[PDB]
């Protein structure tokens, strides 16, 4: 029964997965964009 | 010394910028053309364009050549 459960509350937390995977993905994707032009930005002050 | 300080505003705006808006990528490409820049940077601010003024300078040598020939002078009023 506790397997059964956790099987379902597994499939449950899984039915959004693909909203959640994609969030994600966003976050990452804005996450990387603010670093890369961070790390541009200190690339070129520290050249200069 | 106008186009550095207009250099700076430029960098700062352009880091106001990539703080609000992130998504550029192209702006470390201008940092290439700032190499550019760099060839006329190789002749900035600091040990280069005095060397110029010390060829008039060098008139001035043989003045203070004079100004001994002055103390010289002293050995005449000898």
């Amino acid at each position: 029964r506790q397997l059964f459960v956790r099987l379902l509350a597994l499939v449950k937390w899984a039915n959004d997965a693909g909203k959640v995977e994609k969030c994600a993905m966003i976050s990452s994707f804005l996450d990387q964009q603010a670093i890369l032009f961070v790390d541009t930005a200190d690339r070129l002050a520290s050249l200069a | 010394r106008k186009l550095n300080m207009s250099i700076l505003i430029n960098f700062l705006d352009l880091l106001d910028i990539l703080i609000r808006s992130p998504g550029s990528i192209k702006r470390e490409e201008k940092l290439e053309d700032l190499k550019l820049l760099f060839v006329h940077v190789h002749h900035l601010i600091n040990e280069y364009r005095p060397h110029q003024a010390r060829e008039t300078l060098r008139v001035m040598m043989e003045v203070q050549k004079r100004q001994r020939l002055e103390t010289a002078e002293r050995f005449q009023k000898h």
